[PDB]
Order: structure tokens, then sequence, then C-alpha cells
RNA sequence: AUAUAUUUUAGUAAUAGAUAAAAAUAUGUACAGUAAAAUUGUAAGGAAAACAAUAAUAACUUUCUC
RNA sequence: AAACUCCAUAUAUAUAAUUUUAAUUAUAUAUAAUUUUAUAUUAUUUAAUAUAAAGAAAGGAAUUAAGACAAAUCAUAAUGAUCCUUAUAAUAUGGGUAAUAGACGUGCUAUAAUAAAAUGAUAAUAAAAUUAUAUAAAAUAUAUUUAAUUAUAUUUAAUUAAUAAUAUAAAACAUUUUAAUUUUUAAUAUAUUUUUUUAUUAUAAAUAUGAAUUAUAAUCUGAAAUUCGAUUAUAUGAAA
């Protein structure tokens, strides 16, 4: 009893997948840009278009954000938070991150500005948004012979694909191989003409590689494949992300199960070992300007792990290993992470939003008529709990109390 | 004694005289877990009211002696 | 029509029934049926031989 | 109220041609409670029986010659004769 | 449509769940070990399985104590009870509640199938 | 081992004996046989259900044999 | 009757070497209101409405008279009369008070998506009360390959208490999941909705509700758990 029009989601899916983006002003905003920060330093911006296309794809826009309030989702440059941290990957010889912070203060935005600035700069940009799909067991696994650990080969697909889309493919074919590469073809096509794909080392190239399509057992050998040829790479920079890391730290173990009932350890999958070694130092990618930022995510289980891992807490060795997993800090510490703070908003970075809102026109008539600015804007900081910008705009938009 | 270990709930009987002359044994236990070490002797179990006679089988091993003195009288109805 | 346990009663009938359950008669050439005469009468004088010598012992 | 199963038209079975009743039949082995077997001839589809209780190991055939089980594998640390020496005075019955 | 073992299955239904549901000796931590032993990812429906997989759930199933045969025991059991001159298989002959109830009110359940004969 | 085609089987049903005192075609003819009671027993079975058993072989023929 | 009373409230004073700390408290002693004042608008100096300025100022408990109902209690206890005195008095062992056709009250749990379940360790936020016929912390072991959870066992740290324990309150709020529901899944492509979209293929009246009833195994208390107790596990999964 259900029409295509008609919504039929609970309200968070609904609010993501039914598009009420439609009906929105159009907004001529400036553009964002790294090389002209000094332009637009404390000022809403919408992305570039190929940012946009790029950032879609990774998969940087989500669900539980406001990104439906206007026309495209859209962020603000800050000096104190997104600035420095870019600032901070610029300078840095480690070029190594976690954006940290309370829920809500935009680290997943953060990530959405860093991928933008990677784009700009004619980065790969491999990014891993909800490692939830791959740690929690709700997908096809297999334990490969050759990889001692179990691959994914519904999760590592999507990924490939993501990888293939979200970056541009002239800086991605300006790669050549460093190996040859056999893999087991699957094609509608050419099934029973060609048994197996043939990737050479001049010849070929790693856009190639990313087209390959195999059966399910060679998908992971596929994937481990790109991998060190990204790696071996020092004509462009990769950067990795993974957001909502929480869940990565703290979910240790899999829900899935191997021959024996017991449950499967995140280092003993190829996604989550493939990760940490990204993270540590020993899947050394060869040029320079090729970094990992790492994100947390308030949604996810707190507990002693991350902390310990950063110059937070000392070392307590009696505390459970679902509460402080130590392998996780060790492999933190090995590759040395060094954690960026998002920092909670100014009042005059909070008027500027607000002043946008307006622009667009999502504030209440009690909010805008008969009423003092400042006074408002003081009111919303207030609520907010000086400057929580997910909070804000719940105040702003999802009060109606 | 219900839990395995510190069990069975052993009670003193005239057993011994019972196995080498077939006189029934009188209890008025019933709380008595049965044994190995009587199956095949008569038993006379108590009822409340009068003692019942019963021959212990070997599928009785595990079992109480008021288990099978069934102590109420079975219900009716007199459909008046 | 018929219930499981009348079925199974059917069933039951049919084992017992020579209905459809027995060969072709077994027919024999002269020859045959001669060497056959020789097996039985032979067999039924030994035969009587065992009991004369039980009977006499 | 009375079940039956209703008979059809009898088929005539002509004089001369009534055949005897030869039912299909295995040589069955039975092994006995011992070692020896004999061979009987039987309706049912099996080549092979082994018996467990029989006239052979019965007391009474031979005079000259599971909730126990249970019970002695949740009672076996303990090991329960010494035990109905312990456990029987006969003054109270 | 997905047949296995005799018991029928609509499609999107979790193996695991499914199996629980359906078969009469297994639950919810059997179910589990079962597609571990066979190697599902937990949350596989049951119109993903190929036709091995299914062959290889239905040998499974037949190792284990399951459906007839797990029903037959607890018959059995509840047979023994009341050979032997016993309370409990008293009870369960005269339909009433086994496991020291009251009785002056609400002893439906029990009187409906607590029978010697109980599963169906 | 498996696929298709063409067949064959499975409609599962009682008498197997010239049947002989359970019940059923009550008039013809041909062939053959003997009932009942009482008694002694035997799972439920009991005075009363079913099944078993309960007079005599002299002479004769054939067969085997001392 | 009201009032004095108690609890709770506001204020003041006292005391507490601010390690028995919670001073944001506890407890003795006061004071405080059955609130006051003024402007107006209706009805006759007052009384209800409204407005204003002054205040922390707004509840609950106990107390339920006389009579009546020959209301309830001789099973809290006691006493009158009356009856029993080897029994209607006294002790032990077991059984019963838990029986089950129908019926009647009180409750509890349910019949799923404005509602159920997993999870949430720099442990979100309470109060009141108990612990020398005790309260039992941490930690080890088993159920259970990690560990947590829950349940037992092992063994008693601390305190007989503003000091330690019972005891990290729970809803909340957040992510995840949820059949009925082809209102979803997974194979392909697809892309500026990517924890997602579109296209084409295949996905065909009690559940992944409920927890009655029963089977087996363990554990707890006790000397003893059969009639007749309480947990845990693996199955069972009515009715609704
Ligand atoms: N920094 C920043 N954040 C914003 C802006 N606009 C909205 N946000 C909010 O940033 C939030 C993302 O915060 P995040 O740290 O991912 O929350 P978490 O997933 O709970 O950790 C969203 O909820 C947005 O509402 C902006 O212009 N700048
Ligand atoms: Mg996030
Ligand atoms: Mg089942
Ligand atoms: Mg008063
Ligand atoms: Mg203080
Ligand atoms: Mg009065
Ligand atoms: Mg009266
Ligand atoms: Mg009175
Ligand atoms: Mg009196
Ligand atoms: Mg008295
Ligand atoms: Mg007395
Ligand atoms: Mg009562
Ligand atoms: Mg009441
Ligand atoms: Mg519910
Ligand atoms: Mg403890
Ligand atoms: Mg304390
Ligand atoms: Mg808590
Ligand atoms: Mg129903
Ligand atoms: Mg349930
Ligand atoms: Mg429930």
């Amino acid at each position: 009893r259900v029409t295509p029009g008609s919504l039929y989601k609970n309200w968070t899916n609904t609010t993501h997948t039914a598009q009420l983006q439609q009906t929105a002003v159009p907004l001529a905003l400036p553009i964002f840009n790294f090389d002209d920060i000094s332009k637009t330093l404390n000022k809403v911006v919408s992305y570039s278009n190929k940012q946009y296309k790029s950032l879609h794809h990774l998969g940087s826009f989500k669900k539980s954000q406001f990104n439906e309030l206007f026309q495209k989702p859209v962020c603000l440059v800050r000096e104190d938070a997104t600035n420095s941290f870019l600032k901070k990957l610029v300078s840095h010889p480690v070029k190594k991150f976690i954006i940290t912070g309370e829920p809500g203060v935009g680290k997943t935005v953060l990530l959405s500005q860093a991928h933008a600035y990677a784009v700009d700069s004619k980065q790969i940009i491999i990014n891993i948004s909800y490692p939830e799909l791959f740690l929690n067991g709700r997908n096809d696994f297999s334990y490969d012979d050759d990889l001692k650990l179990f691959i994914q080969p519904m999760y590592l697909k999507k990924l490939i694909r993501k990888i293939l889309k979200a970056n541009d493919p002239a800086l991605l074919k300006s790669i050549e191989l460093s190996k040859d590469y056999k893999f087991s073809n699957a094609n509608p096509k050419n099934a029973s003409v060609k048994p197996f794909v043939t990737l050479n080392k001049t010849k070929n190239t790693v856009l190639d590689l990313l087209s390959v399509m195999t059966h399910p057992h060679n998908r992971g050998k596929l994937m481990k494949a790109i991998i060190d040829e990204l790696s071996v790479q020092s004509k462009v920079p990769i950067m990795f992300t993974v957001d909502n890391f929480s869940k990565v730290l703290t979910t240790a173990y899999s829900a899935y199960r191997n021959t024996e009932n017991k449950q499967i350890y995140s280092l003993d999958l190829q996604m989550g070992k493939l990760m940490m070694d990204i993270i540590s130092g020993e899947t050394k990618f060869a040029n320079g300007e090729s970094s990992t930022i790492l994100a947390i995510s308030g949604v996810d289980r707190t507990n002693k792990t991350l902390p310990v891992a950063l110059g937070k807490i000392p070392v307590d060795p009696y505390v459970t290993r679902y509460h402080y997993e130590p392998k996780f800090v060790e492999l933190l510490q090995k590759g040395n992470v060094t954690e960026f703070e998002v920092p909670k908003l100014n009042k005059q970075e909070v008027n500027e939003l607000i002043d946008y809102y307006k622009q667009s026109n999502v504030l209440l008539d009690k909010d805008i008529t008969g009423k003092k600015w400042e006074n408002l804007i003081d009111e919303k900081y207030f609520l907010s709990g000086n400057g929580n910008p997910r909070e804000l705009l719940k105040s702003l938009v999802l009060s109606h109390r | 004694s219900r839990s395995v270990w510190k069990g069975p709930n052993i009670v003193p009987l005239p057993i011994r005289e019972a196995m080498t002359k077939g006189t029934p044994i009188r209890t008025n236990a019933r709380a008595a877990t049965i044994l190995p070490q009587f199956v095949g002797l008569k038993f006379q179990i108590h009822n409340g009211k009068e003692y019942v006679p019963i021959e212990i089988s070997e599928d009785m091993v595990g079992h109480k002696l008021g288990e099978f003195a069934p102590t109420r009288k079975r219900f009716s109805y007199t459909q008046t | 029509s018929l219930s499981p346990l009348a079925q199974r009663v059917v069933t039951q009938l049919s084992v017992m029934s020579a209905s459809r359950k027995q060969p072709k008669l077994l027919k024999l050439a002269r020859e045959d049926l001669i060497k056959h005469q020789t097996i039985e009468k032979c067999w039924s004088i030994y035969q009587q031989q065992q009991r004369e010598r039980r009977n006499l012992q | 109220t009375r079940i039956t199963l209703p008979r059809r038209p009898a088929k005539k079975i002509q004089l001369g041609k009534s055949r005897p009743a030869i039912y299909h039949q295995f040589n069955v082995k039975m092994e006995l409670s011992d070692g020896s077997v004999v061979i009987r001839r039987s309706q049912y589809p099996k080549g092979e029986i082994r018996l467990i209780q029989d006239q052979r190991n019965n007391p009474l055939w031979n005079p000259s010659r599971g909730s126990l089980d249970r019970f002695n594998k949740r009672y076996s640390s303990l090991f329960s004769t010494v035990e109905l020496s312990e456990e029987n005075k006969k003054k109270t019955q | 449509v997905v047949h296995i073992l005799g018991k029928g299955f609509k499609g999107k239904e979790v193996i695991k769940i499914a199996l629980a549901s359906k078969f009469y000796g297994i639950g919810k931590t059997t179910a589990e070990k079962i597609c571990s032993k066979l190697g599902f990812y937990p949350w596989m429906r049951m119109h993903q399985l190929s036709e091995p997989q299914i062959m290889s759930i239905a040998s499974e199933l037949s190792t284990m104590t399951i459906e007839g045969d797990a029903r037959a025991i607890v018959k059995d059991n509840i047979a023994l009870k009341r050979k032997i001159g016993s309370y409990s298989g008293m009870r369960h002959t005269l339909h009433l509640p086994v496991r020291g109830q009251h009785t002056r009110n609400n002893a439906k359940t029990a009187r409906k199938l607590n029978k010697i004969d109980r599963r169906g």
C-alpha cells in the first residue's frame, strides 16, 4: 500500500534520502580553496563542483547532519578549527592526524574540508566513512589462503568503486604499475573466452587495475595489489581517511564467526588489518604529502584505549580488554598520531552562521521579527553550550518549543 | 541434598535384614533418595494415612520414596 | 476416500495378499520333469530308510 | 459406528489354479547373547541381527552357569558392601 | 521458496533465526553454531543461499538430533515417568499442572496440553 | 554420475481350498463331507466371547526295513 | 470544627578544626502568613472580580465527635457463663492448609514501530533506608575464546556506620536492529541523496511479538525441597 512519491522511511532516513533539498533558495556563496583562505577566512563557503562530486562519492556528507536545509552541503572556514588543521597538515613531517572533540563539534565537516583540499591539490583519496559496515557482520566474508586474513568481498567492491569514482581519472591513470597482475575474470562478456585478466608492468595503469572485476575470492587479492601500487607510487599524494574510527578502536572483535563458534578479531580481517597497517609506520607511502586523517564519532562507544594512545592518561594495566585494548594503542604509538582537538565555535562565528541561516531562510519568525540581533545570538550561544554547532543548529531549527 | 555435590539424601533404614529375608521396610521418610543398593526390596512408604506397598524397580533409582505414595485422593465433582 | 490409518491397514493387508505379487507357474520340459521326479522319489526313499534305521535303533 | 474396510467383489480362484502363499523370506543370522550364531528364515529385510537379552544370558535357562546408570554417573566422585553397612541400622522400622 | 530439510522458508528470512523458528531441536545458540560451521556471515538471508550451501545445512541438520527425534525423547521421558507410579507421571496422565502449581484457578494451559503424547 | 525423450510399473484390498456348521443366492444339477453337547485347558477372559484337544484298528493295498 | 502538632518551605543564630564532609550539608533554637496593601468595576460601611507592589510564601500527614449498625474480633490478649479433665489437655513422625467441574473478586504479564530489544568505564542524573540472630567489596574459577554482561562457586577487604558495604539508580538522551511490509534484501550497472539514489533481474492472519506449558542438566537455602521452595542453562514456544 505504498507509492513511489510517498515517504515510507523513518524521520532521519527520510531527511537524508527524500530530496527536500529540492525546494531551497539558490545561494551565490564563495568557493572553498586553501590557496585563497585569506579572502574567505571566517565566512560560509559552498564547495566547488568537482569537490562536491568527489566528496559525495567518498561519503563525506552524512545523514544526521542538516545538509537538507540548503541547496547543497555547506561549511564555513574557521581560523581556530579548520584553517589551523590544514596548516598543520601542510607543514608537519609525519602528516598523521586523529580529529577529536565533543559530539556534534564538527569532525566530519573537518574531514570533508580536508578531502576538498586534497581534491584541489591533485591528490587521491581513499575514504572509509563508517567502518561499522566492514566491522559489524552484515555482508559476505571468506578466509583467503594466500593472505592470512578474512576478506569481505561485498564491502571491498564498493570501496574500490568509491575510489574509482571519487578521484579524477587523469591523476589516477598517471601511475604505471610496479608489478604484473593476474586476476580471475568476471565480466558478462568474455567469460568463456578470457578466463583470466592480465595487467602488465609499464603498459597497464592503476585506473585499469581498479576497473578489474573478479570473483569474490580474488577481490581481496585485487585490493591488496591496489594498496601496494599506491604505496609504491611517488607521483601523486594519497590521502587515507577513516571517519567513526572510534567504533574501530572499541569494536576490537567483529561479529563474524570462524569455523569454530567464536568471534573473529578485527586485525584478523582484511580491511581492519589493512587500515591498521596504513595508520602505523608499515605500509609507508613513497610520496610526501600522503596523509592519514582519522575521525572520532560521539555516536560510538568511549573507553580507555584512545586516551591511552594519546598523551592523556597513564597506562593502567589492570583494566579489561573490553575497556582497554593495548595492541591498538601500540599500533597508534608506532605511527606517530598527533591528535587534533576541534574547538567549539566563537561568538563571532556563531553570529556569522546565524546570519547565513537567515539569508538562506531557515530562521523562524519568532527569532527574526521583534527581537534584537545581538541578544538572539547570545541566546543561541547559551543554548548551544557556548558554540556546539550541531546543538546550535538544533536550537535554531528543530526546537519548536 | 539435591545438588549433585553433597548428595544423595540418605536416611537410616532396616535394609540389610530386608535383603537377607523378605521383610518389607515401612518407611515414614518420603524424602529418602532411592539407591542402587535397594532395587528389588519391598518398601511400605507412608501416605499420611496408610502405608503404601511398593517394589522398587531399576527405573526408580534417582527418585524419592514419597514420589510413589500419592497423598491426596483423585479429585472429582458431585454433579448435582 | 480413506484415512491414513485406513491406508496403512490396506498396505498391511497387501503384504499378506497374493494380489500382483506372485510369479508365473513353474513349467518344465518332459526330460526336466522326469529328472525332478527321480530326484524327489530317491529323496523320499532315503528319508524312509533313515526313519527305519532310527525306528529300528 | 463399527469401523470397517468395505469389501470389493472377490476374485474367483478356479479349482486347481489355487497357488500356495510362498512369502518372500530372507535367510537371517541371529547372533545370540554369546557368540553362537543361528540362521533363521525371516520376512523382514535384515541379513544380520545380534541379540542382547536371550535364553543364553537368562538365569532361568542356565542356573548352573537408564535411571540407575544416570545415578551412577552423577554420584561417581563419591563412589556411593561398606556403604550399606554404614547406612543400615535395623532398630527403627 | 528456499526449501531445506522439508521445512519451507520465505526469502529475506535471516538464516539462523529462520532455523531457530522452524526446527524443533534448535534455538538461537545452536543455529549460530551451525552457521559458523558452514561459514555464513551473520544476518545472511535465506534467499542468498546457493544449492551446495543448502545441502551442507541439510547435512548439518541431519547430524544434529532434531525435529521428530528430539520430540520423541521428550515423549519417551514422560512415558517412563508414567510407567513408575510417580506423581509427575500421574499429573501428566490426568492433564493437570506438573510443576508444583496451584489449580484452584488458572490451570487451563496444563489441561489443554499436559498429555502423555505431548508435542504437536 | 546426471539431463531429456520414450515406455514400464505403483490404483497397493482379503477367498490360494472343490473351501465343509461365523455370516452371505432359500429353486436345478454334479462332486464331496459331518454335526451338537459335555469335558480338560489356554493373554485380557469371568457362568457366558475365541482356539485347541477328547471312541476302536482286526483284516486289506502300497511303500521302506530286520 | 478551627488553632496549637508533625513533615516540607524561607530567613536568622549556634555547632562541625570543611579527612565521619554532603557546608550545594545536618540539627538544635527562634522568626515567618488562616498573608498584606492600594487603584478601579459591579452590587450593597463592606464583598466578589480585575489590575498593580510587597513577599520564599504553594502543599501533605496526624487528628475522623455524639450516637447508631446487637457491624468486625472470645484465633493478639484477657474475663463472665458454659462444656472437656487418660482428654476437647501434652509430645513426636508423616500428611494437609498448595486438592480442582463451573463461578467470583483483586493483581501481574502480555497482544510490536507516537514501541520493543543490543550497546553506552575519564562510568549522565536521585532519594529514602538497612547492615553483632550481619551487609559482603574487590579479585579468581566455571557457564562462555577473547572481555563485558548475567548467574553461581572460591574468599572475606572494609563497617557494626554521616566514616565501609547493600548500590556505577532507571527511565532519559545517542547509535544499531526490528516481522507483519517486493515499505526489504543482493547481482549487475548507475551518480553532485554514496551509513544513500535510480534502472533491470531474482527475492511467494501469531513474528526476529508473547512467554504459558513441559523435558533434561546444573546451582541456592536448609538436617530435609516427593507431595511443596528459589535461581541459571539448553530445548519446549498455549492463549492472546
Ligand atoms: N565545523 C563546522 N561544523 C558544522 C558546520 N555546519 C554544521 N556543522 C555541524 O557539524 C556536525 C558534525 O559533527 P561530528 O563531530 O561529526 O559529530 P559526531 O558524528 O557525533 O562526532 C554536524 O552535526 C553539523 O550540524 C560548519 O560550518 N562548520
Ligand atoms: Mg561522525
Ligand atoms: Mg523451533
Ligand atoms: Mg483540627
Ligand atoms: Mg562541603
Ligand atoms: Mg463517633
Ligand atoms: Mg452480632
Ligand atoms: Mg457488635
Ligand atoms: Mg472466653
Ligand atoms: Mg486464650
Ligand atoms: Mg491435646
Ligand atoms: Mg490460604
Ligand atoms: Mg485489597
Ligand atoms: Mg513490544
Ligand atoms: Mg565483586
Ligand atoms: Mg559508603
Ligand atoms: Mg550507569
Ligand atoms: Mg491466536
Ligand atoms: Mg520472546
Ligand atoms: Mg519481553
